[PDB]
């Protein structure tokens, strides 16, 4: 596991090709996330 | 430590974080490769993660970064997706849940799409799929994903291709 970039506590990844992409984030201590809901489900096939 | 509280489908928060799921799922660029072709899930049970341990953790060390960041958590709601899922809810996250080969570095991965997380849920580009069928585009086998609360603090903005 990495450390953060010096003064900061997190990487925010923004996609700046495919507009429609949301942003995706890396932390590098477990103690900055809690595993608040857990969501069960299935993927459904287009119809 | 751990207990889970299923939520009723008739309950706002439930509704709330189903709306969460379901508005964010896009296309992905490996037209489905990874975690399967789909629009919309079917959302099978929605449950609160209560550990006490656990959460005094996340304070503690989102106090500590709020003071670090003219104090502000910039806490945000992010979907991860993980085989690893049992554990994390159990144990945390920690080095073990880290994804070494990503692209911003060694660290734990979270997503605004749902559908990006999705792709993780069998393991790094979605592994070989479900274990019963070994599809990672399966409609049958039952997925889940962590919807997590995360400090973010002051964040390197990094551009991506
Ligand atoms: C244990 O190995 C893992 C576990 C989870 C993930 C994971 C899980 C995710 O939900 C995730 C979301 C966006 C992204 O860019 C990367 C992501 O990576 C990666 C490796
Ligand atoms: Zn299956």
């Amino acid at each position: 596991m990495a450390h953060s970039p010096p003064g900061h506590h997190s990487v925010t990844g923004r996609p700046s090709v495919n507009g429609l992409a949301l942003a995706e984030y890396v932390i590098y201590r477990g103690e900055q996330a809690y595993p608040e809901y857990l969501i069960t489900y299935q993927i459904m096939r287009p119809e | 430590g751990t207990i889970l509280i299923d939520l009723s489908p008739d309950d706002k928060e439930f509704q709330s974080v189903e709306e969460e799921m379901q508005s964010t799922v896009r296309e992905h660029r490996d037209g489905g490769h990874a975690g399967g072709i789909f629009n919309r899930y079917n959302i099978l049970k929605i449950q609160k993660v209560c550990n006490k341990k656990l959460w005094e953790r996340y304070t503690h060390r989102r106090k500590e970064v709020s003071e670090e960041n003219h104090n502000h958590a910039n806490e945000r709601m992010l979907f991860h997706g993980s085989p690893f899922v049992n554990a994390i809810i159990h144990k945390g996250f920690d080095e073990r849940h880290a994804y070494i080969g990503g692209m911003f570095g060694a660290g734990i991965y979270f997503a605004e799409n749902s559908s990006k997380s999705n792709q993780y849920v069998y393991g790094i580009g979605g592994g070989t799929g479900c274990p019963v069928h070994k599809d990672r585009s399966c409609y049958i086998c039952h997925r889940q994903l962590l919807f997590c609360r995360v400090t973010l603090g002051k964040s390197f903005l990094q551009f991506s291709a």
